């Protein structure tokens, strides 16, 4: 292997690892910091964000008024001393990327305005037109080329890492162009490589979040935190499963059954507000939760359209007018056009709940580090504890640009005071990797991976979904037990070298088993329903903050199995209640 | 029911077997919604695992799915097999080497985009002091040209790339406008060295189908041009500059 | 080494031929020949005129060929494709903001199409009426 | 990679002109081909209109020398321009071609000149 010498390395160009790259090339100027991405950094899935991202800026607003928000939303499972270094970073965060040149959309008098989301009572989430996360990580990459300190790796698959007596030495990976495996030494590592709801069946997501990230750190003797809470958005499409951004009701959309019924005053979010004036917390705009469930009873009502792509809601946009309709939602109306054969302005759009964003992600604390000494984590595969058992929206794009920042100043001063480490050791852990990868190619069985993937989904849909019965959470355990096992038995049968995907896909898969195991057994375990963790077991209904105010520790031995720990939830000045 | 089946020819290539490129035909099923990408997965999941290609977020907004569809750049993702019933030949996006199947190198692309300075230069301002003023007035100046998803569907139309490989290009140019077109940047004369170069604005004779293929209406043509004004006044301002 | 073997496909002097809108761009650029084909005629012309109207009769009988006739009326058509064509590129090289928003460039095409067709008048007029 | 410091190209010169006369041809290239190549020839005009006689006046005039100057000229340097580049564009190669076709409109625009200072 060849071998790379860096002060620290970050795995992923995504929001986060591009606010790290950058806030380590300004902490010290001298570093030689090597970023490493799959794909080339803009294709990282913080491209697709259209909502916004959260920044306290209005002068009726607070940062209390944020930090309550993020808390309550999260049904207390925030750590609190986290949440507030949140609130008060972002102002910053927004401002720097406005500076940089992230064409915030504005106020007529040239200020930034701001829009609501996640239910928020003032808003404050800054946007770029409804294509925020589109010019968020293309002005920080952008911004990222005048920083020669920077060496990026671009395709380049991180395998696995590099850890000897507690402390992380630096990673393995594989020119994906090259097909050459390459050692990069850095006594300080950041992950930052994104969420894992590729796992599910239907999604949002881009092919690239597979959690491999996640599922280097459970290799480690790292635990994921909180797995169980994967978020699902309301309005997807059919199939696709891709995102109907919050906007569309923040415009005046509607959400109707096969009757035209706007359903969603029967479950506690009536009265029906006038097609003039959306209200927060009402109708359309209500508690996401709430919105997805009711989906589910109109669906045991038998009230869903049928389509073959599945059954769904209608998302109602007409009475907007084709200039807000077509000018103003571009992208939307051109998605829903391309994707569902539908003009926004004549017909109405099919949509149904998918799964979205990752709660869960590797174990830090408030400083990003983890367990192991040098090892960060930062983004959506992490867990700094901002968002407990649900996110709040437009806060996952801000975390980004405000964790990143501390994730990269935190690591350049951990690679600074390191110290060296046993060659012998480290050089032995490298050797590993690679003949693990040569065990997994010479693998047969004649298994295709393909397959499995598809069951992995469609059992997490099944067994992981909105509404939760141990019996079903059961079976998917179990499922992914035997898919396990099925894993084994697979054969890659592409043995090329240039760009060879059939083998990095495969890898994905794996990573995917496992981090997917520590979903369903988190979710098993918690005996509660609390935020997007929902049962409908007989004492599991309600939230339990007398055995439940916890975190979910998912660990991963090397027998295979995943053991629950649980971990207390830091409390400052807002107690449950 | 019955869903209807597409044979749909690619042009494999293999570096370690193949001298050059050659077709290959899968029988594909399809739908009214199915798109190139779903195509690419069904062959890569059931006909032939050893299919290489990028491709990420599946709404074209990410930008990898570049490639060649009867001839016409387009985006794997938001190609229609029900528009092509009378036959479909996949090839790697023009104008590019092909690396494997239909991957290729997008090393050119990458060093030409770095090689404008891409970001806001000159201007002092700090966090704490709060954002720019900018009007939208002002950001209609330069907005439609940040849409770029540096998907490369320009350099495959663009004959003058095909021609000259060392022209920075269509999409390298407008990203260079788009800065010098904020009015918060105060780098502009960082750039001009590029844009001024044979190999830059000027190695364009306006075709015109850069523009027209844009998955997302950046105009990249518009950029060009207006770029090639700019380069002008700026030699006129170096030459009434002796010495 | 590597194990990679870029395949750089070539690019013939017949590039142009395969899709239409490159066909319809080298025909633009194909307007050339008759432009100045014209400004060549008009040289011929020009010093005919100057030596004396014998010659200047001998260039009127030039222009009555009739195969000439068939190339000039060829070299009219041209010229509007022309005027078509530029007209629709020029607009691009304006960056025009009226009221929070990029105009054109329908606006400016029919200026130019408009002072045009008055200068075609205006011309008509002076070089035939008096 | 890019070079960092490339050298400033001198298109904008011949792109200037040839804009100016690109701009020119497009808006009085259409009539004046109808008057001298189709009108002149076929005597559709009224009585002596077009007869040595009246164009000699016209020409002689100072406008008229202006006028039949830059019709010949800047028509010249912008098909030139446009021959120039589709030289390249059809893969021919032209020794010197920048002195060729530039030279052409040089001498051409020269002889236009001597012209119309009057032979
Ligand atoms: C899916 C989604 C999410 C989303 C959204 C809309 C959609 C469709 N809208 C949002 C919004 O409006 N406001 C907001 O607060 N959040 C919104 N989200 C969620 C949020 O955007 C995401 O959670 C966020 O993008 C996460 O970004 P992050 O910086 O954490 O990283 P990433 O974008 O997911 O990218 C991962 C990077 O890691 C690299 N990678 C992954 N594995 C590897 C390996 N094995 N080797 C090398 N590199 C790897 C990828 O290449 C990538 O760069
Ligand atoms: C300044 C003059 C001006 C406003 C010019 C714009 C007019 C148009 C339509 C130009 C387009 C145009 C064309 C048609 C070219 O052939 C060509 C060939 C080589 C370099 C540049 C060009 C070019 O800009
Ligand atoms: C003197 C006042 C004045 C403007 C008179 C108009 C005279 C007329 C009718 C001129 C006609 C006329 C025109 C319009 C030409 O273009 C042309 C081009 C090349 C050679 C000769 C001629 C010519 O005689
Ligand atoms: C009747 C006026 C003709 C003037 C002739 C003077 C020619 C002088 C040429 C000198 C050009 C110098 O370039 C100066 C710019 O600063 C950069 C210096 O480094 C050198 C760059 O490359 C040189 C650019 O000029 C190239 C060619 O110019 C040719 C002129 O063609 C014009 C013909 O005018 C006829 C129009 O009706
Ligand atoms: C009467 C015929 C005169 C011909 C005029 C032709 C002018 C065309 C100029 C085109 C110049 C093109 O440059 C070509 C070289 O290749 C390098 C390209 O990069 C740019 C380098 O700088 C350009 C150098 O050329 C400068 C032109 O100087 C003008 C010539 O003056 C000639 C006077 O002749 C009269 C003496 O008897
Ligand atoms: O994406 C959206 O429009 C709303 C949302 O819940 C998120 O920010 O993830
Ligand atoms: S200008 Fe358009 S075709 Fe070109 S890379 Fe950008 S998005 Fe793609
Ligand atoms: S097609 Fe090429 S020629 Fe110019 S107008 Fe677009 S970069
Ligand atoms: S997969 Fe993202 S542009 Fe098509």
């Amino acid at each position: 292997m060849q071998t790379f010498q860096a002060d620290l390395a970050i795995v992923g160009a995504g929001g986060a690892g591009l606010r790290a790259a950058i806030a380590a090339a300004q902490a010290n100027p001298n570093a030689k910091i090597a970023l490493i991405s799959k794909v080339y950094p803009m294709r990282s899935h913080t491209v697709a964000a259209e909502g916004g991202s959260a920044a306290v800026a209005q002068d009726h607003d607070s940062f209390e008024y944020h930090f309550h928000d993020t808390v309550a939303g999260g049904d207390w499972l925030c750590e609190q001393d986290v949440v507030d270094y949140f609130v008060h970073h972002c102002p910053t965060e927004m401002t720097q990327l406005e500076l940089w040149g992230c064409p915030w959309s504005r106020r007529p008098d040239g200020s930034v305005n701001v829009r609501r989301f996640g239910g928020m009572k003032i808003e404050r989430t800054w946007f770029a037109a409804d294509k925020t996360g589109f010019h968020m990580l293309h002005t920080l990459f952008q911004t990222s080329l005048q920083f020669p300190q920077i060496q990026r790796f671009d395709e380049h698959f991180v395998l696995d890492i590099l850890v000897d007596d507690g402390h992380v030495r630096g990673l393995v990976a594989m020119n994906m162009m090259e097909g050459t495996l390459v050692q990069i030494r850095a006594n300080a590592v950041v992950m930052a490589t994104g969420g894992a709801g590729r796992v599910y069946r239907y999604n949002t997501n881009g092919g690239i979040v597979t959690g491999d990230g996640m599922g280097m750190a459970l290799s480690h003797g790292v635990p994921l935190r909180d797995m169980e809470f994967v978020q699902y958005h309301p309005t997807g499409l059919p199939g696709s499963g891709i995102l109907m951004t919050e906007g569309c009701r923040g415009e005046g959309g509607i959400l109707v059954n096969k009757n035209g019924y706007r359903y969603l005053q029967d479950y506690g979010m009536g009265p029906e507000t006038p097609l003039g004036e959306p209200k927060n917390k009402y109708m359309e705009l209500g508690p996401r939760d709430k919105v997805s469930q009711a989906f589910w009873h109109e669906w045991r009502k038998g009230n869903t359209i049928s389509t073959p792509r599945g059954d769904v809601v209608y998302l109602d946009l007409r009475h907007l007018g084709e200039k807000k309709l077509h000018e103003r939602l571009p992208f939307i109306c051109e998605l829903a056009k391309a994707y569902v054969g539908v003009d926004p302005v004549k017909e109405p759009i099919p949509v149904r709940p998918t799964a979205h964003y990752t709660m869960g992600g590797i174990e830090t604390d408030q400083n990003c580090e983890t367990r192991i000494k040098g090892l960060f984590a930062v983004g959506e595969c992490s867990s700094v504890g901002l968002h407990g058992a649900n996110r709040l929206g437009s806060n996952s794009l801000a975390e980004l640009v405000v964790f990143g920042r501390l994730a990269g100043e935190q690591a350049t001063e951990r690679a600074a005071t390191a110290g060296n480490g046993n060659e012998a050791a480290i050089e032995a852990q490298a050797a590993g990797v690679e003949q693990r990868l040569k065990d997994l190619v010479n693998q047969d069985g004649g298994e295709n991976w393909a397959k499995i993937r598809d069951e992995m989904g469609l059992a997490m849909e099944e067994g992981c979904g909105i509404y939760r019965t141990p019996e079903l959470m059961q079976k998917t355990i179990d499922k992914l037990a035997e898919l396990q096992e099925r894993f084994k038995r697979v054969r890659i049968t592409d043995t090329s070298s240039v760009f060879n995907t059939d083998l990095l896909y495969t890898i994905e898969l794996g990573h995917g088993l496992n981090v997917a195991e520590c979903m369903a057994h988190s979710a098993m375990a918690r005996k509660e329903s609390r935020g997007a963790h929902q049962r409908l077991d007989e004492g599991c209904t309600e939230r339990d903050d007398v055995n439940f105010l916890k975190h979910t520790l998912a660990f991963r031995d090397a027998d295979g199995t995943t053991r629950l720990e649980y971990s207390d939830v830091k409390i400052t000045t807002l107690p449950p209640a | 029911a019955e869903m209807k089946n597409l044979k749909i020819e690619v042009v494999r290539y293999n570096p370690e077997v193949d001298t050059a490129p050659h077709s290959a035909f899968y029988e594909v099923p399809y739908d009214a919604t199915t798109s190139l990408l779903d195509a690419l997965g069904y062959i890569k999941d059931n006909l032939a695992p050893d299919l290489s290609y990028r491709w990420s977020c599946r709404m074209a907004i990410c930008g990898s799915c570049g490639m060649m569809v009867n001839n016409v750049p387009k985006l794997a993702c938001k190609t229609f097999l029900r528009d092509y019933t009378d036959g479909m030949k996949v090839e790697a996006l023009a104008n590019f080497p092909i690396e494997r199947d239909l991957v290729v190198d997008m090393t050119h692309f990458i060093e030409s985009l770095e090689a404008i300075k891409p970001y806001i230069i000159g201007n002092s301002r700090t966090a704490d002091q709060g954002t720019n003023i900018q009007t939208p007035a002002q950001m209609a100046k330069y907005h439609q040209f940040s849409g770029c998803i540096n998907c490369g569907l320009c350099y495959a139309a663009c004959p003058q790339f095909g021609l000259n490989p060392e022209f920075i290009g269509p999409a390298a140019i407008t990203l260079a406008h788009r800065y010098n077109e904020d009015s918060r940047d105060h780098g502009k004369k960082e750039r001009m060295a590029q844009l001024n170069s044979q190999n830059g604005v000027w190695s364009c004779t306006f075709v015109g189908y850069c523009s027209e293929v844009c998955p997302k209406h950046v105009d990249p043509a518009a950029a060009i041009q207006q770029g090639k004004v700019e380069s002008s006044k700026d030699f006129l301002i170096a030459t009434l500059k002796p010495r | 080494t590597t194990k990679r073997k870029p395949y750089v496909r070539p690019m013939t002097s017949t590039w142009w031929k395969k899709l239409p809108f490159y066909r319809f761009y080298m025909l633009r650029e194909g307007t050339a020949v008759p432009a100045v084909w014209f400004s060549i005629e008009l040289i011929f012309g020009l010093f005919a005129l100057k030596n004396g109207p014998e010659a200047w009769a001998g260039f009127v009988d030039f222009l009555q060929n009739p195969v000439i006739v068939i190339i000039n009326l060829i070299t009219l058509a041209a010229a509007l494709l022309h005027t078509k064509t530029w007209f629709e590129l020029a607009p691009k090289a304006a960056n025009i903001i009226v009221k929070d928003e990029k105009m054109g460039p329908e606006p400016i095409i029919k200026s130019l199409w408009a002072v045009t067709v008055v200068a075609t008048i205006v011309i008509l007029f002076v070089a035939l009426y008096w | 990679m890019i070079n960092p410091n490339p050298k400033r190209s001198d298109e904008p010169v011949f792109w200037g002109l040839f804009g100016a006369g690109g701009m020119w041809s497009a808006i009085i290239a259409p009539v004046m081909i109808l008057l001298v190549g189709i009108l002149l020839p076929l005597g559709l005009f009224p009585g002596d209109a077009l007869s040595y006689e009246r164009v000699l006046a016209f020409a002689q005039s100072f406008i008229g020398r202006v006028f039949l100057f830059l019709m010949i000229v800047l028509p010249l340097w912008c098909g030139l321009h446009r021959m120039h580049h589709a030289m390249h564009d059809l893969k021919i190669h032209v020794p010197a071609g920048k002195w060729v076709f530039y030279g052409l409109a040089a001498i051409l625009t020269v002889v236009t000149l001597i012209g119309v200072v009057t032979i």
